[PDB]
């Protein structure tokens, strides 16, 4: 590795990782915490390329070196063996855009930074695999009964530490970006309270019980979905404009007012804050990922109409403070 | 005022070392990774952890930090490490208390005032919720000892009474009869400079 006796430092940094670190400390300018971490994380995947490496190919992939031993110490050799045969499987699946030497330097630059940053040279593989498949592209509902599957038992039964440690490897990645803060810091503790408050204090946690327990928004957990989010509004077109900037038409995100009419902004519009004299961005928003329909058109309008005779600031939000779940879309 | 010119100081040193742009979240989980957190006020440390943790807690206000301003991590280290040095170890002993280091954390880290607040009770609470007469009066002795390196310290000097100015001897602090006693116009010594910092930092910033 690298050591600045200056400063002091232990860097690992890939030099096209140091060329995506400075791009994404370029690209914070995103005031939102989550929004800004999904796109750095779509940008390193994106810079990486393995959106087109496929679930299945990783359940092979996992299955196929016999890695069932979860708290078995992982070794740089057979990391590094099983790591480039996968690549090379999708070079010759994908042979346009697969570079082997490169995406398995890039890979493993990636998890030793993110989970070895002791320098030992082993790190435990269960966080391997949570890493590699939160990071891998893919549905929703295969991911969480992958995992759930990969930390319970043959019964199915996952425990409070089973799930401490699933916590604590996940919040490892907001942890390397140095925002873990916002999604409550390193102590896991208080999420196992809520869960454990959700499931009556159940002595076990099963998989349905989980899938309900993620699926209203946990303040730990929101780097998920979000980034699944993001990654299906990235190629979304909306018949409308961006009363700021004049796009015409927005590309991806697109966000409707609710105390005003014929009032849209895109998503750099919001983020950056263009400042238009006249109105504030403290207000209320709608959040839309793919294109809209008629009926959700009429339903904001009768929505604005009905808030129009109900002013006086019933409530007010001034401070941004984390303003990550706007709205729900039901997909 | 004398108090107005400390404020000042305090404010433009902030300002100088981006203090202010910190917020106490960091601050806590730095802690919790250094394991301070969980350590006692009166264990010291040495130079060497202190400097760490406030290299990480650089480094992690800067990754999210956009390119746009590039800020002298090295320089910004050397100077916040030099001043706490001076304001925690003026005889250059090396060992810096935790119970110190941790009061001027929350007290040179920006964000809401009622936030530090909370935090502050909360820290001097006990077990029991309730905070220690003994620990107040070692903060406000800790906060007389920071103020005197800003050549303000008679303004600020180390007096046992003044906790007694703030709140009764007899009567327990609670969070809210704490806030109320912060936030009132007539606010004790170290409420009205508290207030009169963030107002020279306000100022200094808008
Ligand atoms: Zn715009």
């Amino acid at each position: 590795y690298y050591i600045n006796h200056e400063t002091q430092t232990t860097c690992w940094d890939h030099p096209k990782m140091t060329e995506l670190y400075q791009s994404l400390a370029d690209l914070n300018n995103v005031r939102f915490s989550a929004y800004r971490t999904a796109m750095k994380l779509r940008r390193l995947q994106k810079a990486l390329c393995l959106d087109l490496l496929s679930l299945s190919a990783a359940c092979d992939a996992l299955d196929q070196h016999n890695l069932k031993q979860n708290d078995q110490p992982m070794d740089i050799l057979q990391i590094i063996n099983c790591l480039t045969t996968i690549y090379d499987r999708l070079e010759q699946e994908h042979n346009n855009l697969v570079n082997v030497p490169l995406c398995v330097d890039m890979c493993l630059n990636w998890l030793l930074n993110v989970y070895d940053t002791g320098r030992t040279g082993r790190i435990r593989v269960l966080s391997f695999k949570t890493g590699i498949i939160s990071l891998c592209k893919a549905h929703l509902e295969d991911k969480y009964r992958y995992l759930f599957k990969q930390v319970a038992s043959s019964t199915g039964f996952c425990d409070q530490r089973r799930l401490g440690l699933l916590l604590h490897d996940s919040i490892q990645i907001p942890r390397q970006l140095g925002e873990v803060a916002s999604f409550g810091g390193s102590n896991i503790e208080p999420s196992v309270r809520s869960c454990f408050q959700f499931a009556n204090n159940k002595p076990e946690i099963e998989a349905a019980l989980f899938l309900d327990w993620m699926r209203l928004e946990p303040q730990s957990m929101v780097w998920l979905p979000v980034l699944h989010r993001v990654a299906a509004a990235e190629t979304a077109k909306h018949q409308a404009k961006c009363n700021i900037c004049k796009e015409c038409p927005i590309i991806g995100f697109r966000y409707r007012s609710l105390k005003h009419f014929n009032y849209d902004i895109c998503q750099s519009c919001f983020f950056s804050g263009r400042v238009a004299k006249g109105h504030k961005m403290h207000y209320p928003m709608v959040e839309y990922c793919t294109p809209t329909t008629s009926g959700e058109d009429v339903r904001d309008f009768a929505k604005v109409l009905k808030n129009k005779f109900r002013t006086k600031r019933y409530f007010a939000k001034h401070p941004r403070m984390g303003y990550l779940p706007v709205q729900t879309v039901l997909e | 005022l004398s108090t107005y010119r400390t404020a000042c100081k305090l404010r433009f040193v902030q300002k100088k070392c981006n203090l202010h742009l910190v917020d106490i979240w960091n601050v806590i989980e730095a802690l919790r990774e250094n394991a301070l957190n969980n350590l006692d006020p009166n264990i010291e440390l040495n130079v060497a952890r202190l400097e760490a943790v406030l290299s990480t807690i650089f480094y992690q206000l800067n990754k999210r930090m956009p390119t746009t301003h590039q800020i002298h991590v090295e320089q910004s280290i050397s100077l916040l490490l030099n001043f706490l040095l001076a304001a925690f170890d003026p005889e250059g002993h090396g060992k810096i208390s935790v119970f110190a280091v941790k009061m001027a954390l929350a007290t040179l880290c920006g964000g809401k005032i009622m936030d530090k607040l909370r935090y502050i009770f909360s820290m001097i609470s006990d077990s029991s919720g309730v905070m220690v007469y003994g620990r107040y009066d070692q903060f406000l002795r800790e906060v007389l000892k920071l103020p005197t390196a800003v050549f303000e310290g008679p303004s600020f000097g180390y007096t046992e009474q003044s906790a007694r100015s703030c709140f009764s001897q007899q009567k327990k602090v609670t969070l809210n009869g704490f806030l109320d006693t912060l936030m009132s116009d007539p606010p004790p010594q170290c409420l009205v400079w508290l207030p009169l910092l963030h107002r020279l930092a306000n100022v200094e910033n808008v």
